[PDB]
């Protein structure tokens, strides 16, 4: 189940104004954390509810809520 | 009447004939003699790589028709641990799917490969057996570069990086990435 | 050797350009179900040699050709060509027209099909699985599973040797048939 770390998502872009980096979307992450996390950001970008951008492979990845 | 050229048309079939039928007996010769051999270097690991990936049990294979190495069938006997010894037919989905991959990993082990993609191969397992999956291909990646297709999150646990392919804009692709190590 | 890069521009979903950086240990490719990560398996079994353009989509139309380029290491000299580095290209274009090279030569789709087939990576290597594998082990059929002992065990030049033998002498004999029916007639 993803639907529940995607709340915490949207909900802490919410709170948050602006961007905000993948690393920050959670103060620290267990690697089974992180990959959940990581699918639910991938999810919110199926439902065009969260814009991202990254430059290169395993760059920074920053978050920005759709409105 | 007969005809010059079709007697030499018919010497000439005889003598393909001789030919190709020594041929035809070298193929057989080959097919059977590296099918026995190949069985024989698979069925060396298929116990142990059972045993790693379901975490116990034990496991055989064993040729249908031992005297036929043309046409034999393969029979896989396995025992999950826990349950009892049984014909591949009869043990659960799940069960049946390590196995499966079981005799796929033993066969790498004999057919060695310096990368292997594998998509969703392991999809049909239970839950609880998909860590050994993910840890065995941790543990043999030293050895084989791996590519894995997934939706298995105990198999993401294990991965060195992720790649994350989701539709941003409908029918388009987005990829992004994050290393876990 | 092992896989460097993956680049794909106009394969099925991969309408913008996508690069893959492969690690030397394990890679996952994960994501929503259809989201195309399952089009990354396709993009390497195709140009490897072994519907294919971007059709549109809500906001893009269809492309006009679709490219995969595989970034191969070869430093052990694994693939039996003189280059540190290997590279195999496949283009298609919506004409119909096709294009391949090696590191940036044109070729045959052959001589990409033979690199491999060389290397020991053909038709029977386990290089890549997917769930028909599994499928085929688990068929009630013992002919389905005796398939895959006969991949590992790399008879399949054996057996269509054999074949091609098989069909040879079928045809010079239908042939002889053919001329001694027309000669029949002639009597």
């Amino acid at each position: 189940p993803i639907e529940a770390r995607m709340n915490e998502i949207v909900h802490s872009l919410k709170s948050r104004g602006t961007r905000i980096n993948f690393m920050d979307l959670f103060p620290y992450e267990q690697k089974e954390h992180l990959v959940v996390t990581f699918l639910a950001v991938l999810e919110l970008m199926k439902n065009q509810l969260v814009l991202i951008e990254q430059e290169h492979n395993f760059s920074d990845i920053y978050i920005t809520g759709s409105e | 009447m007969r005809y010059k050229f079709l007697s030499e048309q018919k010497e000439d079939l005889t003598e393909a004939k001789n030919t190709l039928f020594q041929v035809i007996e070298e193929m057989d010769e080959e097919m059977t003699k590296r099918f026995n051999d190949t069985f024989v270097q698979i069925r060396s690991h298929f116990d142990q790589v059972f045993r790693s990936l379901f975490g116990g049990g034990r496991a055989e294979l064993r040729l249908t028709d031992p005297n036929d190495l043309l046409h034999s069938g393969v029979e896989i006997i396995a025992q999950p641990p826990g349950k009892k010894l049984q014909n591949l037919n009869l043990l659960s989905g799940g069960e049946r799917a390590l196995t499966a991959i079981a005799l796929l990993f033993s066969i790498l082990k004999v057919r060695p490969v310096p990368f292997c993609v594998l998509d969703q191969v392991e999809a049909a397992l239970d839950e609880a057996n998909v860590f050994r999956f993910a840890q065995y291909l941790k543990k043999y990646s030293s050895d084989t570069q791996f590519i894995v297709i997934t939706h298995r999150k105990g198999t993401m646990e294990e991965a060195d990086v992720l790649y994350g392919v989701t539709m941003q804009e409908s029918g388009v692709s987005k990829v992004i990435s994050v290393k876990l190590e | 050797m092992f896989l460097k890069r993956l680049d794909v521009i106009g394969f099925k979903s991969f309408a913008e350009r996508i690069s893959v950086d492969f690690v030397k240990g394990v890679t996952a490719v994960v994501g929503p179900n259809g989201s195309g990560k399952s089009n990354i398996t396709d993009a390497i079994r195709w140009v490897l040699g072994e519907d294919i353009i971007f059709a549109g989509s809500d906001s893009r139309k269809r492309l006009n050709l679709a490219e995969v380029t595989l970034t191969l290491d070869n430093d052990d000299h694994f693939l039996p060509i003189d280059f540190h580095e290997v590279s195999v290209t496949r283009r298609v274009y919506r004409s119909g027209e096709s294009e391949f090279l090696i590191n940036n030569q044109p070729c045959r789709l052959k001589d990409i099909i033979d690199l491999f087939m060389d290397s020991g990576l053909g038709k029977e290597a386990f290089s890549i699985i997917s769930q028909g594998k599994v499928e085929e082990i688990l068929s009630s059929k013992a002919e389905d599973r005796r398939s895959i002992f006969e991949e590992a065990a790399g008879v399949l030049k054996y057996k269509t040797r054999k074949k091609k033998a098989e069909n040879k002498l079928f045809e010079t004999q239908d042939n002889l048939n053919r001329v001694e029916d027309i000669l029949h007639e002639l009597e």
